[PDB]
This record gives C-alpha cells, sequence and structure tokens, in this order.
C-alpha cells in the first residue's frame, strides 16, 4: 500500500478484508477492485479523519447498522458497481456532511431505497443510473432540501406520480435519459435549468398552465421518441436549446429566444407561413432528411439571424427565396434533392453566404454575365461573399465561359461529371484566389485550362479522366500535391514538370501505364523525398 | 412533472368504425352497399336453421435410449414431454391407447409412467429409439381488470348498424360489439446484470424481441348477419369480427 | 408516402432486444462464467446435434360430435351443415428474392461474440435472427382486420426456435428457447 501525505492508495487486487496497518491519521482512502465483501464498524472506525472514501467495484453485500456513523468528516463515498441488492437489515445511517453519494451499478429496485438511504442535510448531488427501479412515488426522497443534481438514465422507470419531487425547492438538472416513460402530462418544477427525456417512448408532451413565476428551463433535449406533434411551449419563455430529431413530428412570443432547434428525422412535408415568423433569434436550423417539396421566405425580414440552414436529403423542387431575406446566412446545404430549374438570381441575394453544397441535383450554371446561357440556367456570376462551392454529380455537359467571373472563391469541385466539357475561359478570374481544385472521374480528353498561371493553387486531383499529356510549369509555383492516379500517362518529360519540385511534396501514379523508356525525371523524383 | 394517466379514445372508437365498415363491403365483396328492398317476412326454414406463460421459458432436455414390434427404472428425472426418435398403414398404442424422423409428442404417458408402474409398461406397434423430456426447472372489458388501466388491454364498443353506418338493408341482428385493443407497450432496454423482478416484465411488455412493440388483438369471434336480395334472403356470416383479448407483439 | 426513419437504429434495437430476451428466457441474473472446457465430450455433441435436428346451408354444382366429411360430401357434389363461398404471402422468398418497401422480413445475423460480446455459448456461434419492419397502407384488406389502436403495425406471423448448449459450473446444459426467428410477418 502506497502514501504520500496523509493519503493511502490500496491496489486493483490482493484484499479481502479492510486493512488494519495503516496510520490513524489518513484522511483518504483508495480500495478499488478488491475482493470485499462486507463493511464492519470495528477496522474502520479507527480512522476519524477521513474524508474520502471510495470502495467501488467490490463486491460489498452487507454494510453494518452503524459503520458510517463513526466517520464524522466525510464528503465523498462511492460504492458503485457493488451487490448492494442482497442486503431487513443493514443500510446507511444519517450522513451530516456528505457532498457526494454514488450508487449506480449495484442493481437496486423500487422500495429498497426508503430503507438502504437515511438522512442527509448537506446531499448535493445523488447518482442512481444504471439500476433496476421502475416508479418514484411522493416518498421516494425525503429530508434532502440541498439536493442540486439527480442522474436517474439507464433504468426502467414507467411511472412518476404526482409530487415525486415537491421535497426538492433546489433542484436544477435532472436526467432521464434511457428510460421507459410514455406520456407526460404536466410539469411544474419552476426552478430546474436542464432536463433531458432523450431515448424513451413518449407520445405527448404537455406542460402546466397559469403558474406564479415564469419557469427558469433553457435547456431541453426530447430527441429520439415517439412524438406526433410539435409540442406546446408557450409557457417556457427562457429556452435557448431544443431538440427534436429522429420523432414522428407533422406540421399542422412563444419562442422569441430560442437560439439552437435541430428537427432532422420527422415527416414534415408542408410548413405554414406563420411557423417561422416567431423565430426571432434562431442562428441554427435543421430540417434534414424530412420530405418538404418547397421552401418559402418571401416575406422581407424573415428569419433575421439564422446563421445556417440545412436542407439537404428532402424532395425540393423550388426555393422561392426572397430578396432583403436571410441577409445573415453563411452556409446552406442543399445535396440530395431534385432541383433543376430555378430563376437565375436565387443566390446571387444572399448577402453574407459563403458555403454553397449542391452535390446530386440537376443544376446547369450561367455563361457569365456577358453571352448569358439559356432560360432556367442558374447564375453563379457575382455572389462576391462565396468561398466554396461544390458540384459533383449534376450532369454538367457543358461549362460556359466566364462561368464563375466575379465569385473569389478558394475551393471548387466538379468531380463525377462525365463527359463534361470546359470550354476557353470558364475559370476565368479564379486565378488569384483558388486553392483547391477537383476534377476527377470527368474522363475529359485534354484540359483546355493553363495551370501554370494559378498561382494560390495547393492540392488538385485529376485521376480518372484519361488525359496524356499535359502542360508546363516553368516557375516555382504553389502546387504541393498533385494526383494523376489511372489516367493514361506513358512518359514524364522534366521539361514540362520543372519548377514544381521547388514546392511538392506528394504525389501519386499508381495505376498508369508506365514505359520503360526514358522517364529518368521519375525515377530522380522517387530517388528524392517526394512521397511515391 | 407528472406522468400521465388519462388518455381519450373517441378517436381510435370512430377510426375503428370506419375500418369496420370497409371491412364488412370487403367481406361482402361490394363497392357499395344494396339499397333496402321493402320490409319481407322470414320463412320457417331460416327459423329452422337459427333454432339449429410455461410456453416462455427455457427447456431442459434429457435424451433416454433404448435398452409390429414392442417398444419398452426411468423414473430419475420426473419430466413431462413424449417421444421424437429416429426410424402400411402403421400406427403405435400403448399396452392399448391410442397414440398416433417420427414424432408422437404430447407431454403425458409418461406422467402414467411416473406416477405408478408395473412389471412391464411400454408401447405398442401395429397395422435408434429413445425418449426425449423437457421440463423448466423450479426456479424459473374482457380482459383487463383495473378501470382505464393504462397497459395494453380490449376496451368495449357498441356497433348498431342504422345509427353508426346508416345502413337501413341489414335485417339482423340490430347491432353486435366490436371491441377494440388500446395501450401502450413500452420498450425495455436490457443490461446484463438486472433485478430478478424486472426479469419477469420481459414476458409481457415484449415477449418477440421486437423493436418496436404494438397492441394488437389476440382472440377474435365470427358475426352472422341476415339480409335480402329480391324475395330471397341470405344468411352470411363473416370472420374475425369480434375482440377478446389483446397482446404486446 | 413520408417514411424517412433510418434503418441502423432498427438493427441495433432488435440486437437489444435480444439480449434481454434471452437472458429472461433462461432466468439469470447474471450471465454464467466462461470457462475453458474445449474438450466437450462426444456424448453431449450427440444430444446437440440431435436436438438440433428436429351463405351458410343445412341438410337432414347442383347447389348451384365433428367428423371431417368434407371429402364424401364435395364428391356428391360433383344433421351436417356446410358453408359454400357465393359464385362472386411475405415469408422468406418473396422479401429476399423480390424488392418490397412495405412490411416485409429483413435479415440478420446474430454473433455471440461479436455483438452480444458473450464467452460462454458453447454451440452455436450465431445464428439468423431476422426482422419485420416497413410501413402499412391505410384502409391485406381480405384478411386484414383493423383492431389495433392505430394503423395496423407490421409484426411477425411464423417463429421457430433456438437450441444451445452452454455450460454451467461443471455440467453441460442442452437447452431449447422458443420464437427466436422470425419467417414472416404481416400488418396486424
Amino acid at each position: 500500500c502506497k502514501m504520500v501525505d496523509k493519503k493511502v492508495s490500496c491496489q486493483v487486487l490482493g484484499l479481502l478484508q479492510v486493512p488494519s496497518v495503516l496510520p490513524p491519521d489518513t484522511e483518504t482512502l483508495d480500495l478499488s477492485g478488491n475482493q470485499l465483501r462486507s463493511i464492519l464498524a470495528s477496522p474502520l472506525g479507527f480512522y476519524t479523519a477521513l474524508r474520502h472514501l471510495d470502495l467501488s467495484t467490490n463486491e460489498i453485500s452487507f454494510l453494518q447498522p452503524g459503520a458510517f456513523q463513526a466517520l464524522t468528516h466525510l464528503e465523498h463515498l462511492s460504492l458503485a458497481h457493488n451487490r448492494l441488492a442482497m442486503a431487513s437489515a443493514g443500510g446507511l445511517g444519517p450522513l451530516p456532511r456528505v457532498t457526494s453519494l454514488d450508487l449506480s451499478g449495484n442493481s437496486l429496485y423500487s422500495g429498497l431505497l426508503e430503507r438502504l438511504l437515511g438522512e442527509a442535510p448537506s446531499l448535493h448531488t445523488l447518482s442512481l443510473a444504471e439500476n433496476s427501479l421502475t416508479r418514484l412515488t411522493r416518498h421516494t426522497f425525503r429530508d434532502m432540501p440541498a439536493l442540486e443534481q439527480l442522474d436517474l438514465h439507464s433504468n426502467v422507470l414507467m411511472d412518476i406520480e404526482d409530487g415525486a419531487f415537491e421535497g426538492l425547492p433546489r433542484l436544477t438538472h435532472l436526467n432521464l435519459s434511457r428510460n421507459s416513460l410514455t406520456c407526460i402530462s404536466d410539469f411544474s418544477l419552476q426552478q430546474l435549468r436542464v432536463l433531458d427525456l432523450s431515448c424513451n417512448s413518449i407520445e405527448a408532451f404537455q406542460t402546466a398552465s397559469q403558474p406564479q413565476a415564469e419557469f427558469q428551463l433553457t435547456w431541453l433535449d426530447l430527441r429520439e421518441n415517439k412524438l406526433l406533434h410539435f409540442p406546446d411551449l408557450a409557457a417556457l419563455p427562457r429556452l435557448i436549446y431544443l431538440n427534436l430529431s429522429n420523432n414522428l413530428i407533422r406540421l399542422p412570443r412563444p419562442l422569441s429566444q430560442l437560439l439552437n432547434l435541430d428537427l432532422s428525422y420527422n415527416e414534415i412535408e408542408l410548413i405554414p407561413d406563420s411557423f417561422l415568423e416567431h423565430l426571432t433569434s434562431l442562428c441554427f436550423l435543421n430540417l434534414s432528411r424530412n420530405c418538404l417539396r418547397t421552401f418559402e421566405a418571401r416575406r422581407l425580414g424573415s428569419l433575421p439571424c439564422l446563421m445556417l440552414l440545412d436542407l439537404s436529403h428532402n424532395a425540393l423542387e423550388t426555393l422561392e427565396l426572397g430578396a432583403r431575406a436571410l441577409g445573415s446566412l453563411r452556409t446552406l446545404l442543399l445535396q440530395g434533392n431534385a432541383l433543376r430549374d430555378l430563376p437565375p438570381y436565387t443566390f446571387a441575394n444572399l448577402a453574407s453566404l459563403q458555403r454553397l453544397n449542391l452535390q446530386g441535383n440537376r443544376v446547369s450554371p450561367c455563361g457569365g454575365p456577358d453571352e448569358p446561357g439559356p432560360s432556367g440556367c442558374v447564375a453563379f456570376s457575382g455572389i462576391t461573399s462565396l468561398r466554396s462551392l461544390s458540384l459533383v454529380d449534376n450532369e454538367i455537359e457543358l461549362l460556359r465561359a466566364g462561368a464563375f467571373l466575379h465569385t473569389p472563391l478558394t475551393e471548387l469541385d466538379l468531380s463525377s461529371n462525365p463527359g463534361l466539357e470546359v470550354a476557353t475561359g470558364a475559370l476565368g478570374g479564379l486565378e488569384a484566389s483558388l486553392e483547391v481544385l477537383a476534377l476527377q472521374g470527368n474522363g475529359l480528353m485534354v484540359l483546355q485550362v493553363d495551370l501554370p498561371c494559378f498561382i494560390c493553387l495547393k492540392r488538385l486531383n485529376l485521376a480518372e479522366n484519361r488525359l496524356s499529356h499535359l502542360p508546363a510549369w516553368t516557375q516555382a509555383v504553389s502546387l504541393e500535391v498533385l494526383d494523376l492516379r489511372n489516367n493514361s500517362f506513358s512518359l514524364l518529360p522534366g521539361s514540362a514538370m520543372g519548377g514544381l519540385e521547388t514546392s511538392l511534396r506528394r504525389l501519386y501514379l499508381q495505376g498508369n501505364p508506365l514505359s520503360c523508356c526514358g522517364n529518368g525525371w521519375l525515377a530522380a523524383q522517387l530517388h528524392q523525398g517526394r512521397v511515391d | 412533472l407528472s406522468t400521465c394517466t388519462t388518455l381519450d379514445f373517441g378517436h381510435i372508437k370512430k377510426k375503428r368504425v370506419e375500418a369496420i365498415r370497409g371491412q364488412i363491403l370487403s367481406k361482402l365483396r361490394l363497392t357499395s352497399p344494396p339499397e333496402p328492398t321493402v320490409m319481407t317476412h322470414v320463412p320457417y326454414q331460416v327459423l329452422a336453421l337459427y333454432n339449429s406463460e410455461s410456453e416462455y421459458y427455457a427447456k431442459e432436455i434429457h435424451k433416454f435410449d433404448m435398452i409390429k414390434v414392442f417398444r419398452f427404472n426411468l423414473f430419475r428425472a420426473e419430466f413431462r414431454v413424449l417421444r421424437v426418435p429416429n426410424p402400411q398403414r402403421i400406427e403405435l398404442f400403448q399396452i392399448q391407447r391410442y397414440i398416433g424422423w417420427l414424432s408422437f409428442d404430447v407431454t403425458d404417458t409418461v406422467r402414467e409412467w411416473l406416477l405408478r408402474r408395473e412389471s412391464n409398461l411400454g408401447l405398442e406397434i401395429s397395422i435408434n429409439p429413445h425418449l426425449i423430456l423437457m421440463m423448466i426447472p423450479p426456479h424459473r372489458t374482457n380482459y383487463c381488470f383495473r378501470n382505464l388501466e393504462e397497459n395494453c388491454c380490449v376496451r368495449p364498443l357498441y356497433i348498431d348498424f342504422r345509427q353508426d353506418l346508416g345502413w337501413k338493408w341489414v335485417h339482423e341482428p340490430k347491432g353486435y360489439y366490436a371491441n377494440f385493443c388500446s395501450g401502450p407497450c413500452p420498450y425495455l432496454r436490457s443490461a446484463d446484470t438486472t433485478h430478478s423482478t424486472v426479469l419477469g416484465l420481459y414476458n409481457t411488455l415484449n415477449p418477440e424481441a421486437s423493436a418496436s412493440p404494438c397492441c394488437v388483438p389476440q382472440d377474435l369471434e365470427p358475426l352472422t348477419i341476415l339480409y335480402y336480395v329480391g324475395r330471397t334472403p341470405k344468411v352470411e356470416q363473416l370472420s374475425n369480427m369480434v375482440v377478446k383479448s389483446c397482446k404486446c407483439s
């Protein structure tokens, strides 16, 4: 047994009884992991200076009725993962100075607690997780008015009679996740602040009416349940977080302070007009994996504060966003929908947009301000704030010239658009700012864009395009990664690939038909420190 | 933060009625009810026509091998169930009660052997054998009994044709009770160690280990009705019409 | 029809329900202690492999306490009472060989050591415990009975048992657990 300063450590294994050869001035004492089977008052009472006592993971099953009342200076006591459920006799008595008590993993049951645990004036935290409780009666928690936190997850609770929390006037955290509750009929805990009811079977949720003072609740979690309607939360004016993901909700000031609302994986199909009007302060909103077909924000000044909107994997077909609306939006995710034809100036009215993801739709970009394209194309010509764009798998046949003329974006992605042909000057304007470019899987014969002018380009991806010849670098460009796998490169002259050695870091060729003749530069690179 | 004690079930009753409508039409394979005929009297022939828990728990298995032919101190175990052996018309008797790889599995005729034995006792055949025993070790408003019980149980309801369904063409009977099933079945979350009084809740709240249990009927009964077309009456019986119990499945 | 609910959570909940089902059919508060008894005597395996093997009309074409009189009366037709129809599944084969998105059987395999973490089961090493899933079309209709508390649920029809050989202390135990493998489904 190690000792340092009024503290004793007893190791993982090797004991069957409480030791007695310890100094009598100890103040901490650890015994987890051993093979203890009971706690008798005699050896333990010698240590009247204890303040912390850990007895978890043993096999303790019997506690002498007076064992813990000799210790008058405790503050913490842990008895987790023992076998207390086999204990008529035994139990804990008064515990005046205790402030924490852990009883999780013991397999207790309803009715045993009122005899197991006695008085506790100074308790602040109590943990009863991972037991076999089923019902909370008016008699359960008694004589503990300083309790503040109560952890009851991973039980089997089905009932909560009225008054079970009346003896707790200072509680502020309640945790009832992973239980078996089915219907909630009332809510009257004025002073509570955090409530966690996730992973249950709750079908309906309703709160009280006409309180003396407003409820203080500010954090509510009801994800992964069976709710069928958006709950009525008119009496909770302080709420800041709310999470209703993975339910069955269908849609048909209360929420003037909500800042986070998650509403994914439900069965919503149409959004009433007045619903979005109340949410004045919202900053994040997810509506992914629902069944919407349109989204409207026509009214000017609606959603003033929103910074993220998520609509992926719905079935949208049009977007009626009006100008001077969504003026703060920065991220807009729309992948997996069926958008085809849009008004030309849809995305150019968003004043702060910075990241757009359009993968999997069938959008065809415009052709620059000068000589635009046909009707129904979308204009990416002048979105001054945009910084990232994704157009994977949109079946783009033709990429017109000047498509991104006045958008100083720093990342593009055009992969998996077979039969793509890039008109000359299509990528004009991006030389000064573009950093990443991907064209994998397109299959184009020859690349018309003049790469060596791209000063800032760092990563480039050209895999699975069936190229055979590549333009020539003749300076110290900033490129650092280059991918050419599964192309048709046979010979790599050192003339065209000079100047890249100043900055190149890694590189790939596997899958190409390299020729044994020549290729001295490639051999030199393989000799050098460049990866592969 | 109370739990939930009372729930209204008018919507379930009205949806049940609406479904009974279409169900009876389909059982009678019409796309619309026939318009009522004139009030007619029943003949005498129709009048004469009118006058006229141990499955849940696991079993130990004990095999007792052999020591128109005859088959015959086996009171070691004192278990229940009968044979399933390794190998015209041909059938089997006892020393002469009729009993029937093969199988003759009733949970008896070795209960009697356990109870009383004689000099010879065995099975007959007439115009690697063994036995297999199975028994559970010892340690292992028709159908609900509390007013507005919150469990899965059967609820009462009365169906009468002229009022609810507007069916003038139904003559017998005036109505009947079409009870329904309601109440939730909670999903119980498992653990490796759990108290022995909670191990009895699986048998009734989720016996099938489904991911979402449902409250579904268990016993159902048929309904006989009478109706006229033209001059000829028609006596038709429909099946699966009245509930007698429920179940969580 | 809008039926967006992810398919990995259904698998996770079916497996976690299987755990409690197996533990409570045997009535075990804690899983037994594994032993390295790799040499199981051959006789025990014989028991395991042998268990694993197993209008209305009345009287007293012409028409248009109980016995099975159906054959003779049907032959004659072309005290007794007769019923005559007036002149006017979702099993493994159909679901596994054809694509369906209503109520239907889905496949699942349970390995005791990889899914549940149990090292005390000698035989078998795992089994196929399917499951039922999918929505039901609201009002099949020839056989349906609308009696549940909502739209009909997707519940199993046929179920088959399972044989396990586990080991308690120093003795072997050959069990049989009922209703373990799904084979068909129905809408209520």
